[PDB]
């Protein structure tokens, strides 16, 4: 009975803190989780070339625009869906 | 009763002390 009920005292408030320190070391591994795909992200977002700059003459169709882009001329392009 | 109660208390201890260890080798792979 009271071994029983010792053991199992000390196994709790062990094992209480233990669940602590995991819920805590999660939380940090997440932490450093979100920081190392912030940066992974930046990196692919990087690789990407750069987009032309163009001044819009004026839109065509509803999906299409005659654009400037500087030195290249004038071109006729396509609008994306967003 | 107590008996169960204990063996899994045990059990639950070692379960803890097994995710404990894999997080931080994970935050040393993490780290690195």
């Amino acid at each position: 009975r009271q071994y029983y009920l010792s053991k199992i005292e000390e196994l709790q408030l062990i094992v209480n803190d233990k669940s602590q320190n995991l819920r805590r070391l999660q939380a940090q591994r997440n932490e450093l989780n979100a920081k190392v795909r912030l940066l992974r992200e930046e990196l692919q977002l990087l690789q990407e070339q750069g987009s032309y700059v163009g001044e819009v003459v004026r839109a065509m169709d509803k999906k299409k625009v005659l654009v400037k882009v500087h030195p290249e001329g004038k071109f006729v392009v396509d609008v994306d869906k967003n | 009763d107590l008996y169960s109660r204990y063996k899994k208390l045990q059990q639950e201890l070692e379960f803890l002390e097994v995710q404990e260890e894999y997080i931080k080798d994970e935050q040393k792979n993490l780290k690195k």
